[PDB]
């Protein structure tokens, strides 16, 4: 089992997907289109301000 | 480039934190698996193994 | 003064080379949700209008 963290804008928390297309999505981290597993968000906007 | 944050930016504009669970399952030695109590192993009888 | 939804403010665009990747830091963009037409690679599509 693999965990990677880290942290993204509220407009792309959604962009991380396999086959997405933007500039996290695909010059920072890419899923692959077999990818299994699944991702996890929550706001930190609280801790990150 | 910069990537900052204030606590006046809205929704779409906060810090996500993002942590992505990656899995392999497939025909391969397992070494992380659930909380399943594993019993007695039985042979010659059909078994839900 | 964006119009109320009652009578919507239409806009024409014409010949231009639109990028769809600088528009990201005009709004917060709480949902980007797209029809057949994915935002991904929708900046190598040539439209009618
Ligand atoms: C619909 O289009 C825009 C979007 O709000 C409104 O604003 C003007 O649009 C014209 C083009 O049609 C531009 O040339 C102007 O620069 C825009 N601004 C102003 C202050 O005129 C337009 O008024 C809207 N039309 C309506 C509501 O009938």
């Amino acid at each position: 089992v693999y965990a990677d963290s880290f942290v993204i804008r509220g407009n792309e928390v959604s962009q991380i997907a396999p086959g997405q297309t933007g500039n996290i999505a695909d010059y920072n981290y890419k899923l692959p289109d077999d990818f299994t597993g699944c991702v996890i968000a929550w706001n930190s906007n609280k801790l990150d301000s | 480039q910069s990537y900052g944050f204030r606590p006046t930016y809205g929704v779409g504009h906060q810090p996500y934190r993002v942590v992505v669970l990656s899995f392999e399952l497939l025909h391969a030695p397992a070494t992380v698996c659930g909380p399943k109590k594993s019993t007695n192993l039985v042979k010659n009888k059909c078994v839900n193994f | 003064r964006f119009a109320s939804v009652y009578a919507w403010n239409r806009t024409r665009i014409s010949n231009c080379v639109a990028d769809y990747s600088v528009l990201y830091n005009f709004a917060p963009f709480f949902a980007f949700k797209c029809y057949g037409v994915s935002p991904t690679k929708l900046n190598d599509l040539c439209f009618t209008n």
